[PDB]
Order: C-alpha cells, then structure tokens, then sequence
C-alpha cells in the first residue's frame, strides 16, 4: 500500500506518430502499442510507437495477435531498440474520449504485467486545429474505495491537470477513472533542427528567388490591393465625414464597436510593403 | 545444442560447367548445402544459413535464418556472372557477422572456390592476418582447380588457422568422377 | 549603492580613529565588521579585551558578532580566540569559554518562549473541521508545527493517534517534521524522545519515523556546536531503502551547514553517484548548504556535468539549488559563470542560474543583472523562468519595501497567471516584516481570479504581511474577513485553494504572536 | 519526369531518432533508411519510413550491408496496416556522396523502381534547405563518356498536410507565422544577405580551389553555362529603367501620402480625447 507522483515524458516521437496515427484515424476502433523503459518508480518514458492492423472486432484482448506483437517486438530487439512495452494506446472519435466497458475490461487485462500501464487516446477528429492538447489515462485499483481516491503528492501540477475541465466526463465519470499530467521534453538537436527546418519550411530554397517576385509584383498586382485599399479607406472615410457631427453632439459613451483605428493601421502594414521593398530593389539593381 | 552461425558462399563463374568434371557440379553442391543445412537443422533448428555469391558486385541473395523453404527457392537464378572477387568477399560477410540475432550463436563462415585467386600474397597475409585477429572460424573449400592445388595456400592456411586446439581444418578434394559429398563430409565441420 | 572597492579601504582607514579616542564605540564596529569580514580587523579587538581588562563590554559584542554576520569567519575565529590564552587566568577560561557558546541564547529563548504561548480552540478546531485526508493532512500538521513552533507543546498531538498514522504516505513523515519543528534545542530529549516511540523491536514497518527522525534531527540540531554529525555518518553507512538517504542527507548536510567539510562531500557524492533523483535532490539541498563558502573548483564542473547527462528532473532541481546556494561573495567571480550559464539549453537550468545569481548579489549593489532578469522574464516564452525569474528580483531589492510596487505592479495582474504566482512570491518576500501599504491595497485584485494560482500566492502574501501589525493602525479588517472565509468557503473552492488557505493561516498565528520573521 | 517532391519533416525527424538511438558507440556512420512516399501521383509525398541495418568498412568503400527479409517484412506490415503508401526509395545521412552509392542504390533500382536520393547533415548546422531530392536516371553525355548514373537535382518543398503543422506549432511555441508586416519582412531583409552570403561563400572557395587545382573531369561543360549565367546581366547603364525608378518611386510617393493622411486621421481621436478626457477629469477631480 504505497503510492507515488508519476507524470507521463511525451516527446515528439509518439506525439508525431499520434497525429498521423490520427490522420489514419478512421472511425473503425484501431490499435496501438507503446514502449519505453522504467527507470526508477515515479517516471516513466516513451520512445517506442507504432501502428496496428484493423480489423472488424475493433478494440477488443482477442484482436491483438500474439505471435505478431512478439514477433515485431523482437524484430525491435534485434535492432537498435531495446525499450520494451509500456502500454496501449486508441482512437475514440463521436463518442467521446471516455472508456467503455470493454476498454476497461482489456485494460484489466492488459496491466497485469506493466503495473503503470499508461493509457493514452488521441481525438483529433472533432478537436480544433488550434491546440492539440491531449491527456493521458489511469487505472485506479477498485480495493481503494474505502481510503482516499488518489493519495497523490506534488499537487502543484493538477492546476496544470486542470485545462481539459470539460463539465461531464471529468466529474461526470471520475468515479474510478481518473487521470495524469503530461509534460514535454525537447534537446537541443529537436530545437535547433527542428526550428531550422520549421523557418526553413516557411523560406526559401535559395532564400533569394520569391523576393523579387514580390518586389516586381509591387508594380502589376499589388496596384490592385492599394486601389482596393484606398476604396475601403474612402468607403470608411465617408462615414468618418458623419463623425465630427455625433461626436461633436453627444461626446458621452460609445455606440459603435468599430475602432475605426486598427483597421488603417494595418492598411499602412500592408503598404510598407513597398517602402521596405524598395531598399530591396536598390541592392538588386545596386549589385 | 550448439549455437553458431553458417555462411555458405557459392562462385557464379562459368567455370563450373566444364565436362571433364561432375556433370555441372552446381547441383552437387547445392545439394551439399542442403545436406549440411538440413544437418544443422537436426542438430539444432535455432541455427541461422545465409547465401551470398562472391562475384564483383555482391549481393545479398537470402538473410540470416534458420527457415529454408525459401532458401531452397533462392538457390536457383544464381545469375552465372563475373569471375572471382576475393577481398569484398571476405568483408561482405566476416564483417556482416554482427548482424545476427542471436549474439550467443559462434562464427562461422565456408566458402566455395571455383577460381583461381587473383589476389596476390600480400592480400592473402593480411587478410589473413585480420582473419586471424578478429577470431572468426574460416573453411576454405576449393572445387576445381588449374594450377598446382597448394601452392601458396598452405602458408595461407597455417598463418591463417589460429588455435589449433580443436581449430579450423583444410578441405582439398582431388580430381575424380566420384561425388564430393562424401568427401567433403568426412571432416568434423559436417556434423 | 557601493562596489566594494573603497567601501572596504575607507571602513579599514576609518576604524583607526575611536581606539585612540577616550572610549570605543560599538556601532562602528559593528557596521563595519558586518560588511568588511576581514580577519585583520579582528585581531586587534579580541586580544585588546585583556587588555582593558573590562568584562561587561565585551559580552555584547560576543554576543552579536558571534551571534550573526558571519558563518566562516565565526568558524575561524572560534579557534583563532582558542588559540589565545592558556592551551587574570581563571577568568579569561570561563570568558573565552562562556563568549562562544550560544546556548544560552536558546536557554532564554525556550524560556520566555516557553512562558509566553498563548493557544485558542478556534483555530485548532476550525483545522480539525476543515482538514481532508487527501492534501490538506499536510497543511494541518504544519500549521501546528508553526503555531506550536519552540514550546514543545506535544500535548496537542498526544489527544489521539488515529488522526496522524491513519495512511501510510508521506503525510506521516510532514507530521514527523512537523514535529521536529514544534520541539528544537534539545540534546537528550531529541534522540530520546523519538526512540521512546517504539522501543521494542527496532523495527519500524513504516521508515517515514526514522527518515522524519534524521530529518527531525537536522531540524534540531542545525548550527548547533553539539552536533551529534560523528554518531549520523555511522548510523548513516546504513544501508536503507530512501529514507536514511534522503532524511539522513537533509538531516546531516543541514546539521553540518558551513562545515566544508571533504567527508560529507565524497560521502555525498557516492550518495549521488546511484542516479536517483529524490537522495540527489536532496544530496543537492545538503551540499549547497555544507558547501556554503567553499567555492570547490572541480565541483561546479562536476555538478554541471553531471547535469546534462541524466533525464529526471529532481536532480536537475536538487543540483540546481545546489548550485545556486554556494554563490555567495562571488559579485566579482560570477559575471562569467552566470552570464555564460544563462544561455544554456536546459530551462531548469536557466532557472538556476537565477537563483544563483540571487544570493550572489545580495544588497542592490547590481543593477546590471535585472536587464537579463525582467528580459527572461518577459521575453521568454517558458513559464518556469517567468515565474522562477522574479524572486531574484526580490533577493537584491529587498531593501526598500517602497520600490518593489512600483515596479511589480504590472506583474500583478500579467498576461499568464505563472507571472501573477511568481509575482505574488515576489510581494510576498520583498514587503516581508514591513508595514507597507503599496502591497496591501493591491491585494484585493489579487485575492479575486477564476484562477488559484494567483488566488493562494495572493492569500501567502497577505499572510507575509499582516504578521506583527494592530488594526488600530490600519483597517485590516478587509483581508482578515475574506481571509477567515476561505475556510468556510472552501467546499465551493478548488482542493488546493483551501491548502494555500490554512496554510496562509497557519503563519499569523505562527509561535502565538509571539516569534516573526526579518531579512 | 517529376517536377517537384514533397517531403514531410517526420522522415527527418526519425533521423533525429537515428542520432537519438545511437547509444554512445562511437561510429555514427551513414546509416541508411528506407524512403517511403505515394509514386502513384506525378508528384511525389512522403509520409512516414523506417530503417534498415546498414554499416560499412573503415578502409574500403565498395563493401555495404542491406537486408531483404527485414525490408519485405516491414513493407509487408506496414503495407498491411496501410495500403496507400508503398516503397519509393531511400535516403542517407551522409554529408558526402561516395561511390558506393551506385552500388547501394541499384539494388533498389533492380527490386524496386526508380529509386529517389536525399543528402542530409549530421549536424543541423547548414542554413540551407537540407533535402535535396537526386533522381536515379542515366544522362546521355556529350563528350562522350559512359553512360552511368546521374544524380540530377530535383527542388524540393518542406510542408505538413493536417496535423504536422499543429504539433510542430504546438511544441515549438518560439516560432512565428507569416505575419505580414514590419517585423517578418525586416528579419528576411537583414539576415537575407547571410543567408546567401554563406553558401555563395561557401561554394566559390571550393569553386575556385578545384578551378586551378582540380582534376578528375568534373563535367566542365556546364562551367560555361556557369559564367555565361553570370555574365548574363553586364552591369547595365540603368539608363532605360529611370522611368521605371519613376514608377516605383511614385508608388514610393504614394506610400507617402497614405502614411501621412491616413496617420492624421488616427490623430483625430487621440488629439480630441487628450483635450476633453483631461479638462474635463480635471475641472471635475475635486
Ligand atoms: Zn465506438
């Protein structure tokens, strides 16, 4: 009878191959396996994911084939990856990232090696594109009702537990299913070739082709934008001509939810295009 | 049982086709390799039989492992190109050796000469000499022959063959219509 | 705002004049030994106390000099008065005896401490109908050890035993160090009375008692001169299962404080050569405290590349602190060290460069260094830096009180509520025994925020600053209020709000009123 | 036949895998991973790969390891788990193109089909594009050489269909999105220089070592199209653009009149509010 702080290490390998694990999320119930390597009690990390073929049962202990995972896995063993497996992982699109009967029932059966056995399952379906926060899945012992819940130290991180605070699976099914915190990890050779090939992914091959499109382009299409430009400036203007007559009546509270500001501001952005081009065009035609 | 690794390297050059010899001895040996395989496998089935050729361009013709039924298969399209290639023969799979799965299993590589050697002796010291230094069994089968059988390939063997307890053993078959099975098979290296 | 670099020649020049003067003044002295810290100017005012041949004056300079202002140098000095003397003779042996011993300090201390408590039934009562056995357990057991802090009053824990080891978790072993820090300055009842628990088996099924016992014991015995360090390395050769490493590191290091000594270092470090992260977080913790002066050469590189070269987190902490207690006098020495150290990779790193540099330029004597602390703290885009970055803001500007708001006030309310945590820290230690109210009429924006983080870092702050004040100076009444509500309003808060909340309680009614704090 | 490929940083990222597994051996070699894309489409996309045991010799070149079964056995299963995507190609993270690369590459050029070829670092310190897609097609020679092996280059784009995008803004959380404006286009302004200024640099001192000391034919027919490109624009006089300076800088006068006017209608409310925000709270203060 003892309990730890754990907290689940989540690099860019398995949240990689959760994207296009999730990109291949279709709505038939899939299969995953993870892998890491224990190292003390209260940590635990992951390096190790694949795939697993579908098949018409869905997620189910009868679907996953034996002689396949232990062949993989020593096909793994004989290669540089001497991690072994740390849990399982699966898709719940619709319905919620909640645990069904069955789930529960393979994961019974599915920790009686791994004692940690972390359950993690991706839904980027009905999940916008703006953040990708995912959360990570436990598996409380049923003997513990009668003691507290989770005797967990370190409670400073369940604010940082607290973001996915969705009002009906949280409370609506914590009764003997709670969760874990995930934090990242990030070296200097994911940082720097990664952020090198992020900026790189947004520039150039020579960096010095798509300049001088736009530099030349400020004189054939960019003419266009700036009549435009100048339209919505007198379409605005035309109003800005009725303000002198409100504001030099009333002067007290204000009606209209337009800043009329902000939006010009951004006019000139789009025009100092031109001006900070043009120094461009004097080194091209310079040297 | 015993845990140790076959390699088998069989010539692709024309001149296994003569007919002053066996009829075609290309079968003969492959039946030669498939006498010692299926030994191998009834002595211990954990053990692991590649194939490779030994011509100018090596390829790869089947990995390390212990299941034959497609071995038997890729013994054919032996695709009779080149001569002889000696040194990247050597490296092809003496320095493959660590790419076996089981790190217990011993190292052990044969080799079917039907050439004669182009490399001259200072090739063959050193490497022997390497041979010698990273400790690996070498059995040196020579089918055929135009010149004198042993002439410098027995200062190859002896400065080659390190710990002569219970060590490598030479193979040299003489000319004959009889068949080299039985010959090759008297050593202790088969079985 | 001085450089050191005439401070201490015009202090050195400027002390010649009151020896020839008819009588010595002490606030000269005084002034100026507790910033020069330089042995010449000792030498003369210990061996000029035969001299004059006067008893009563010396006792109060003994008193504050070897009270405070110096760890090392009260070490040197110690034996450099030893060595005067005999290796009026039978006064200056029970003078150079007496002068040294510091005892008597906790003797009157414990003794009108020991005669001033003053308990309510309220406050204890209000824990026991408010404590959970999930969080708060913790926060209950050292809100008592704070009110019940020096008296020894075990009375209070002696009502029941079902209430402290009714779950076998790390709440028994804050309930051991709760107790070490009820009782403190015993030499027998100490190790007496933590063997009397069970002294039937030796045998304990639960090692939270002995690590709560060697811990408890460091908390006893630290900067004591009867250090019991001899008996702790043999009953810490032990081999046990992360209790002897870790409470009996925290215990030893803490007690062995200002030592430097080369036995707790190799013992230390084949303690953290096991690549475990909690003894070497706490073998971290230990050094940084033993190692405080030393400055070893080849342990900053050690530890710095032992750093990189492991993944958990809590050695990277434990090195951290480690690292950053040691800087201490290096103003001159660590402008390379922290300035090339900032740029480093490892984000609890950058942390540690911070909070190294923090004690380092103790004083406001660097106004250089803030350039890098609010540009981390604004310009980059990890939180722990953010929120780690400001108490070293705290740590040089902690002399003018009045300063701090004029600055911090932005970071009251920031953008992410990591900057409104820290810098609610940040009010918290920087108007810490003042009376200013430049913090006090901002802290209702901070007690009221959808988010806990600001709301429990608000509720410590306040709790930092309404210690020692009356109401009739200042209408405290606001704060009192909404601060007395939390406990009743915790069923409708998070489960963390009411531990920031009791525990924020547990400090105004810290020792009964009657010990505080001062920096 | 292929314009342009398509490749998605995960390949790249599983190389950071290849330097991550390595375990502190010491031999950091050329390890050689199998590329995988869609050959269906004129364009070419690559999704994910995987890795094959490769390792060479110290002192001779020709010798190279790859593996057949571990190839048809992880095609096999991820062709099983997911039909779309087939064997393409390969790729090796060797900064340098040796000779070994024809011999290694036509395996994949006799079991599989045209096979594509990508150049890394090892070191992300290039500030250049790091993929370079190299198709394997033999090129008829003018001076009369035979026909081997050609390596041409073939441009290459780094982008994220769905989710790639997603994880790598998410985990990044320094970078910065296009944001058209003074900031992202001042950056590109300053640094452009350098970025054209270390590899031109860079390439015109190996250029002009191997010009004089250089041997070993390296195809000096296309050095002529080299210098003919560079002396393609022979310092114009600029006399007939001056009315095109004209064009341009009447755009620039335009600019001009924008900023001012537009700038002195933002004025209007500060220039007001200043005035009748502050006499009015100051008249009615106390
Ligand atoms: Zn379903």
């Amino acid at each position: 009878a003892v309990d730890t702080a754990e907290q689940v290490y989540i690099s860019s390998l398995a949240l990689l191959k959760m994207l296009k694990h999730g990109r291949a999320g279709v709505p038939m119930e899939v299969m995953g396996l993870m892998l890491g390597e224990f190292v003390d009690d209260y940590t635990v990390r992951v390096i190790d994911v694949f795939a697993m073929p579908q098949s018409g049962t869905g997620v189910s202990v009868e679907a996953v084939d034996p002689v396949f995972q232990a062949k993989m896995l020593d096909m793994l063993k004989q290669t540089g990856r001497p991690e072994m497996v740390v849990g399982w992982y699966h898709s719940h699109p619709g319905f919620g990232c909640w645990l069904s009967g069955v789930d529960i029932n393979t994961q019974q059966s599915f920790e009686a090696l791994s004692e940690r056995a972390v359950a993690v399952v991706v839904d980027p379906i009905q999940s916008v594109k703006g953040k990708v926060v995912i959360d990570a899945f436990r598996l409380i012992n049923a003997n513990m009702m009668v003691l507290g819940h989770e005797p967990r130290q370190t409670t400073s991180n369940l604010g940082h537990l607290n973001k996915p605070s969705i009002q009906a699976l949280i409370h609506g099914l914590n009764r003997h299913y709670y969760s874990i915190t995930i934090n990242y990890r990030k070296n200097e050779l994911e940082q720097k070739m990664l952020l090198n090939l992020h900026k790189k992914s947004w520039m150039e091959g020579l960096t010095l082709q798509d300049y001088s499109e736009h530099c030349k382009h400020n004189e054939s299409v960019v003419k266009e934008m700036l009549e435009l430009a100048k339209n919505y400036n007198k379409a605005v203007e035309e109003e800005d001509k009725m303000t002198p007559e409100q504001l030099a009546i009333k002067n007290v509270g204000k009606q209209d939810p337009k800043r009329h500001l902000e939006e010009h501001v951004d006019v000139l952005m789009t025009s100092n295009i031109v001006q900070c081009l043009a120094a461009m065009l004097d080194t091209v035609v310079f040297k | 049982m015993v845990l140790e690794s076959t390699m088998v390297c069989v010539d692709n050059s024309e001149y296994m086709r003569n007919g002053d010899f066996l009829p075609t001895r290309l079968q003969a040996q492959q039946d030669a390799v498939n006498i010692v395989c299926h030994s191998k496998t009834r002595s211990n089935p954990e053990n692991n039989v590649g194939l490779i050729t030994l011509a100018n361009d090596c390829e790869v013709l089947t990995t390390l492992t212990p299941d034959t039924g497609r071995i038997l298969s890729k013994l054919h399209t032996v695709q009779p190109k080149g001569k002889i290639t000696f040194c990247t023969g050597i490296r092809v799979a003496h320095l493959a050796l660590k790419h076996r799965q089981g790190k217990n299993h011993k190292m052990r590589i044969i080799a079917f000469v039907g050439s004669p050697v182009e490399d001259n002796e200072k090739d063959l010291v050193k490497l022997a000499k390497r041979l010698k230094k990273e400790k690996v069994n070498v059995d040196i089968i020579n089918f055929g022959e135009e010149e004198v059988n042993t002439e410098k390939l027995t200062a190859f063997v002896n400065t080659l063959n390190g710990k002569d307890g219970t060590g490598s053993h030479l193979v040299t078959v003489p000319p004959g219509p009889s068949l080299a099975d039985a010959l090759i098979s008297s050593p202790i290296l088969a079985g | 705002m001085q450089n050191k670099q005439f401070r201490n020649k015009v202090l050195r020049v400027l002390v010649k004049i009151y020896m020839n003067l008819e009588k010595p003044d002490f606030i000269n002295v005084c002034q100026c030994l507790i910033f020069l810290d330089d042995p010449q100017a000792v030498s003369d005012i210990l061996e000029k106390l035969v001299k004059e041949d006067n008893l009563l004056m010396a006792y109060q300079i003994c008193f504050d000099l070897y009270e405070s202002a110096s760890q090392q140098f009260l070490s040197s000095v110690i034996q450099n008065l030893r060595t005067v003397g005999t290796p009026e003779p039978k006064d200056q042996t029970l003078k150079m005896i007496k002068i040294l011993s510091g005892e008597m300090a906790i003797e009157l201390h414990l003794q009108f401490l020991i005669r001033n408590n003053n308990t309510d039934l309220m406050i204890l009562k209000n824990t026991k109908d408010a404590v959970r056995n999930s969080v708060c357990h913790t926060a209950t057991v050292i809100a008592n050890s704070f009110m019940h802090c020096g008296t020894t009053s075990d009375q209070f824990l002696r009502d029941n035993l079902e209430w402290l080891a009714r779950a076998t978790n790390w709440a028994k072993f804050t309930a051991t160090a709760s107790l070490g820090v009820i009782h403190k300055g015993h030499e027998k009842e100490a190790l007496q009375l933590m063997a009397t628990y069970l002294p039937k088996d030796t045998s304990p099924g639960s090692a939270y008692q002995e690590g709560g016992g060697l811990y408890a014991l460091g908390l006893i015995h630290a900067n004591h001169g009867g250090d019991i360090i001899d008996y702790l390395l043999n009953q810490l050769k032990n081999a046990s299962n992360d209790i002897v490493r870790h409470g009996g590191s925290l215990g030893l290091g803490l007690a062995a404080m200002g030592t430097a000594r080369q036995d707790v270092y190799d013992l230390l470090k084949t303690n953290l050569y096991q690549d475990d992260a909690v003894t070497g977080e706490a073998a971290g913790l230990a050094l940084g405290l033993v190692m405080l002066g030393s400055k070893n050469a080849q342990a900053i590189e050690d530890m710095v590349g032992y750093a990189q070269e492991t993944q958990h987190e809590k050695i990277l902490r434990g090195l951290a602190v480690g690292i950053a207690l040691v800087m201490y006098g290096r103003m001159e020495e660590a402008d390379a060290l922290i300035e090339s150290l900032c740029r480093d990779k490892d984000p609890i790193l950058r942390r540690s460069g911070m909070y190294t540099v923090a004690m380092a330029y103790c004083g406001s004597g660097n106004n250089k260094a803030i350039r890098r602390l609010l540009h981390v703290a604004v310009s980059d885009v990890n939180d722990d830096v953010r929120r780690a970055a400001v108490e070293s803001l705290g740590f040089i500007l902690f002399r003018t009180p009045e300063q701090c708001p004029s600055v911090v006030s932005l970071l009251s309310e920031s953008y992410n509520p990591h900057v409104r945590y820290g810098a609610a820290m940040a009010l918290g230690i920087c108007c810490a025994g003042t009376g200013n109210k430049e913090a006090i009429n901002l802290l209702e924006p901070m007690t009221n925020d959808p988010v806990n983080y600001v709301r429990q870092g608000a509720l410590i702050a306040s709790a930092l600053i309404m210690i020692q004040q009356t109401e009739i100076t200042c209408p405290k009444v606001n704060q009192f209020r909404q601060l007395y509500s939390k406990v009743i309003n915790d069923k409708h808060d998070d489960v963390m709000a009411k531990f920031g909340a009791i525990l924020a309680q547990g400090i105004l009614d810290a020792g009964g009123h009657n010990v505080t704090i001062s920096l | 036949a292929v314009q342009k490929v398509v490749v998605h940083p995960l390949v790249l990222l599983s190389v950071v895998d290849h330097f991550n597994r390595i375990g502190k051996v010491g031999n950091q070699k050329r390890v050689v991973g199998v590329l995988l894309g869609s050959w269906q489409k004129k364009v070419l996309d690559v999704s994910n790969s995987f890795a094959v045991p490769f390792d060479e010799d110290d002192k001779d070149d020709s010798v190279w390891f790859l593996d057949h079964d571990y190839l048809e056995n992880m095609y096999g299963m991820f062709k099983k788990v997911n039909a779309r995507e087939r064997i393409v190609g390969w790729y090796h993270t060797g900064p340098k193109l040796h000779k070994n690369d024809i011999a290694i590459n036509e395996l994949m050029k006799r079991y599989c089909p045209n096979s594509v070829l990508v150049i890394i670092d090892v070191k992300p310190k290039d500030l250049g594009l790091p993929t370079e897609a190299y198709i394997s097609v033999e090129e008829v020679h003018d001076d009369g050489t035979p026909t081997s092996k050609t390596f041409e280059h073939v441009t290459s784009e780094i982008g994220a269909e769905e989710a790639e995008e997603v994880g790598v803004e998410h985990l990044l959380r320094d970078i910065k999105d296009t944001t058209v404006g003074t900031l992202s286009q001042r950056i590109t302004n300053q640094v452009h220089g350098l970025k054209g200024l270390n590899s031109k640099l860079l390439d015109i001192r190996s250029y002009l070592e191997k010009v004089a000391t250089g041997k070993l034919p390296i195809n000096h027919q296309i050095i002529y199209q080299l210098q003919d490109v560079f002396n393609l624009l022979p310092d114009v006089s600029l006399q007939e653009f001056v009315k095109a300076f004209y064009l341009k800088t009447n755009d620039q006068m335009v600019v001009v009149y924008l900023a001012s006017l537009i700038r002195s209608v933002v004025a209007l409310h500060n220039l007001i509010n200043n005035k009748i925000a502050n006499r009015d709270a100051e008249k009615k203060e106390g």
